[PDB]
């Protein structure tokens, strides 16, 4: 089973991928970096209410995360 | 018409958001967060963020007071939705303050209303829209006079937000 991602990065380009429902919330902030959004740069939020997904233990589960079975998903340049 | 709507009041009230059902969602293939252009009448249209509402019937949509007037609406009014995945990152967009709602402020608006407004909200905002920020003695309303690119954005951290001059009318 796959959560499927909308990732809007901050050029505004946009991104939809697809990770295993099981993957940890590490796969995302990985695949992230590999597009040139590193971690210790950038930070992952959702909308509606507002998370930010950057705080949360990132050896949990997508699904635990939230982000199943579908979510958009803004990076973002820390403060 | 799969994607003309029946015009329903908001619960969870915000400028940004319509509703629908899950089924009529999945009939339009949209999803969580898609950005979405509605037309009303006049010519009139608005672009926002669809989310799902087991609340809402099929064939209805669910918008606020904003939106409803942004595209001359009222409550049973038709509308049509379609999806808009083309939406820009604003470069720019520029915003003056309605006159009758800031006759008697004091204050920097960008600061006590826009900023928090549209702090990492990715709000979709369009020319001609006129929207209702809450905060300070009380609510203001301002009209986007211009968005780089045009007609219509998201107001991205990035994007600078313009409040310029006198107030305007309408």
């Amino acid at each position: 089973p796959k959560a499927q991602l909308m990732l809007r990065y901050p050029d505004g380009k946009r991104e939809q991928i697809t990770l295993p429902e099981q993957a940890k919330l590490l796969a995302l902030v990985k695949h992230v970096q590999s597009k040139g959004y590193p971690n210790e740069r950038f930070e992952l939020l959702t909308n509606f209410p507002r998370r930010k997904l950057s705080h949360l233990d990132y050896d949990i589960t997508m699904q635990e995360a939230g982000l199943c079975p579908q979510e958009t998903v803004f990076v973002q340049e820390r403060n | 018409s799969p994607n003309r709507l029946i015009v329903d009041e908001a619960i969870n009230e915000d400028n940004s958001v319509v509703s629908l059902s899950q089924p009529k969602m999945d009939e339009l293939q949209l999803f969580r967060g898609d950005t979405v252009l509605l037309k009303g009448k006049k010519r009139r249209e608005a672009v926002c963020i669809v989310l799902s509402d087991d609340t809402c019937s099929d064939e209805k949509i669910r918008m606020n007071r904003v939106v409803r007037n942004n595209l001359r609406v009222r409550l049973g009014d038709v509308i049509s939705i379609q999806p808009c995945p083309d939406v820009k990152y604003g470069k720019r967009i520029h915003v003056l303050p309605i006159d009758d709602t800031v006759e008697g402020i004091t204050g920097n608006l960008f600061e006590v209303y826009l900023k928090p407004y549209f702090l990492e909200a990715y709000r979709p905002i369009r020319k001609g829209d006129i929207f209702l920020v809450r905060g300070g003695m009380r609510a203001v309303e301002f009209k986007v006079v211009e968005t780089d690119p045009s007609p219509y954005c998201i107001v991205a951290p990035d994007t600078v937000i313009h409040c310029e001059g006198e107030p305007i009318k309408r």
